[PDB]
């Protein structure tokens, strides 16, 4: 290719080094090189399902990223955390029981809540009043308790 | 639809074969479905004009029946493994 | 060859008997679904069944290729390589 690398950096965008073959060249960080092998590009991050959690937006050769209220983004740049201390809890409907799971650093622990069940088939919860709602097709019926059961 | 039913529209038509359960990513404002015929989990925007898989051509699902987000995970339960 | 680097290729096999390789493709069969599978030897990228549900448990499988081998010479050509 181009000795001429030195003298017009061989029209390449960002950077262009000497070499055996006249010209080499090279984008920094973030940034993408492409068919004619002399301009630069920028990695669109954002376009890559699951780059960060929740909000990005794409920067010349960088990315940012965001989380909604009830996060809080983590050192890295791009994981999204849940601010709340409340472990997950996890439920599950069997004919007989309604199983939970509660969830401690990738540690489980799993019982069953509440006490004479048909069948169940379709869980929800409240929030505002800490409940859960499940509906029984033997009985016919919709439910709610809370979640001690 | 709304939630008074005053609008309601179609999103996913095609590529659709028993979708069984529906869950919502709240910050993206996305939709996560599931199919027990194709057996795949997907998610798509709120007007089905983007689309993506997650599971596919996978035979991890058998008959997948319900799904939940929490975090950058999904959970779902499959009635053939029991699982 | 030597052990390596270790990955996985599909993460589900269903009691997988037999496997063979050609192509971009790795083809391998089972007895729990009584089927042939193919998949895309770098990634599982497309998986497919090649079969129906067969009557039986189906067995080990191999190729036919009309291309030569790789040939190289063989030292028990010689006077049975002094054996
Ligand atoms: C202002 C800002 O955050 N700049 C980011 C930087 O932090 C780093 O993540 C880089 C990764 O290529 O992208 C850009
Ligand atoms: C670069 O080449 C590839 C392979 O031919 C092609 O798919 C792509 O569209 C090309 N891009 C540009 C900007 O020419
Ligand atoms: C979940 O586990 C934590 C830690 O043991 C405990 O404090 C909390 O009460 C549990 N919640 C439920 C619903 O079991
Ligand atoms: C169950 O939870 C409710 C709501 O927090 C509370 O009022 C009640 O005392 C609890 N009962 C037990 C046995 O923990
Ligand atoms: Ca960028
Ligand atoms: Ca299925």
């Amino acid at each position: 290719n181009q000795d001429s690398c030195l003298h017009f950096n061989g029209g390449c965008t960002h950077r262009c080094i000497q070499g055996p073959f006249g010209a080499t060249c090279v984008c920094p960080i973030g940034y993408q090189l492409a068919n004619d092998t002399k301009t630069c590009e920028d990695v669109n991050e954002c376009d890559i399902p699951g780059f960060c959690s929740q909000h990005c937006v794409n920067m010349r050769g960088s990315f940012r990223c965001a989380c909604d209220p009830e996060y809080t983004l983590e050192s890295d740049g791009r994981t999204c955390k849940v601010t709340a201390s409340e472990n997950l809890l996890l439920v599950v409907a069997s004919r007989d029981k309604i199983i939970m799971d509660n969830i401690t650093a990738h540690t489980h622990n799993i019982y069953s809540l509440v006490q004479d069940v048909s069948f169940v088939v379709a869980l929800d919860f409240d929030s505002v009043t800490g409940r859960v709602f499940w509906s029984d097709l033997l009985e016919g019926k919709t439910w709610s308790a809370f979640q001690n059961g | 639809a709304s939630m008074d039913g005053t609008m309601r529209t179609v999103i996913v038509q095609e590529k659709i074969y028993w979708p069984c359960g529906l869950s919502i990513d709240y910050p993206n404002r996305l939709i996560y479905f599931m199919d027990a015929y194709l057996d795949y989990i997907e998610f798509c925007d709120y007007d089905g004009q983007n689309r993506r898989q997650v599971i596919a051509s996978d035979l991890v699902l058998h008959h997948p029946h319900a799904l939940t987000l929490f975090e950058d995970s999904v959970f779902w339960t499959d009635r053939g493994t029991h699982q | 060859l030597t052990g390596s680097n270790r990955e996985v290729v599909i993460s589900t096999a269903f009691h997988s008997f037999g496997l063979t390789v050609y192509g971009q493709y790795i083809y391998w069969t089972d007895f729990y679904t009584k089927k042939i599978y193919r998949a895309n030897k770098y990634d599982g990228s497309d998986l497919i069944a090649m079969t129906t549900r067969l009557p039986t448990q189906p067995s080990g499988i191999s190729t036919v290729v009309k291309t030569q081998q790789q040939q190289c010479s063989n030292p028990c050509d010689q006077f049975n390589g002094g054996c």
